[PDB]
């Protein structure tokens, strides 16, 4: 999600 | 000249990062969206909790309400879109079609459309009353960070980590502009002014960009802030001076005059990443929300 990057 | 917002209050309950908070169309409610797969709403003046809406399978990283305040949907790891009822807490839809995690929604202005961003690079347009997916856009080669429709839904943006803006003919799905910013950074966020003359965008080279849509010509720059991680959303804040409001990597709120680029105010107290901000549609509120360390809202408010 979001929250975790990437 | 200059806002003072101050902490009025802080929202306790995700157990989670936060990746979303969105104020209804009425004003009224705060709705919050979080890895923890749920769903919360708060009442926008006084903060209280109203109640959890419950079931995705997997986290959330967007959510959106319709413009009679009724509906929200949410996207989801799952690879599913959920429309939900505000007053019940069901779930009315599961918009299924995505292939990988839906990251981006957003209701048009009339709120019979939905529109989803995916880790699987499409943008797809749904039908709210069915459920049924109405196009599939082949839109980026990389992740989608964001969609938007502008003021009457004619237009949907989008933006990708493919460098990317795109602007889209909503009746027919066709492409009518890219906007190739020579160097193409990621762009994390994407959204049309309140007057849907420009876009705001984010790129992960920590720049918020305001662009002409009409003549494709970048107009504004801010920086100051910390963005080269994270898909943070931006906002025009309009009820009293006119500012761009972001969240930063560096555990603040960032707000600059649109005009003069200057940094005006910066919003302390959250403990992470600020991953998501809303302004009030009528009041000089905004909403900030954090991630891990944090996994909590706040509520501020100004004189102006």
């Amino acid at each position: 999600a979001r929250t975790k990057q990437t | 000249v200059k806002p003072n917002y101050a902490l009025k209050f802080t929202l306790a309950g995700h157990t989670k990062a936060v990746s979303s908070v969105k104020f209804s169309p009425n004003g009224e409610w705060l709705a919050s969206s979080s890895a923890d797969k749920l769903i919360k709403i708060w009442g926008a003046y006084d903060g209280k909790f109203e109640k959890t809406i419950s079931g995705h399978k997997l986290g959330i990283s967007d959510v959106a309400w319709s413009s009679d305040s009724n509906l929200l949907v949410s996207a989801s790891d799952d690879k599913t879109l959920k429309i939900w009822d505000v007053s019940s807490g069901k779930c009315l839809k599961t918009l299924k079609g995505h292939s990988n995690y839906v990251f981006c929604c957003n209701f048009n202005p009339q709120s019979n459309l939905i529109v989803s961003g995916s880790f699987d690079e499409s943008v797809r347009i749904w039908d709210v009353k069915t459920g049924k997916c109405l196009k599939t856009l082949p839109a980026h080669s990389d992740p989608v960070s964001a969609v938007h429709f502008n003021r009457d839904g004619s237009l949907i943006v989008s933006s990708s980590y493919d460098g990317l803006c795109r602007i889209w003919d909503t009746a027919s799905g066709q492409c009518l502009k890219t906007l190739i910013d020579d160097d193409n950074p990621p762009v994390s966020f994407v959204k049309f002014s309140p007057n849907g003359k420009y876009i705001l965008a984010a790129t992960l080279d920590n720049t918020l960009k305001l662009w002409d849509y009409s003549k494709g010509k970048c107009l504004k720059t801010y920086t100051g802030h910390k963005n080269e991680k994270y898909c943070i959303f931006a906002n025009f804040s309009v009820t009293g001076g006119k500012w761009i409001v972001s969240g930063s990597e560096d555990n603040l709120v960032y707000i600059w005059n649109l005009q003069t680029k200057e940094i005006v105010q910066k919003l302390q107290g959250h403990t992470d990443v600020v991953i998501s901000t809303a302004c009030h549609p009528t009041e000089n509120i905004i909403a900030s929300a954090a991630l891990e360390n944090d996994k909590t809202i706040k509520l501020w408010k100004s004189d102006c």
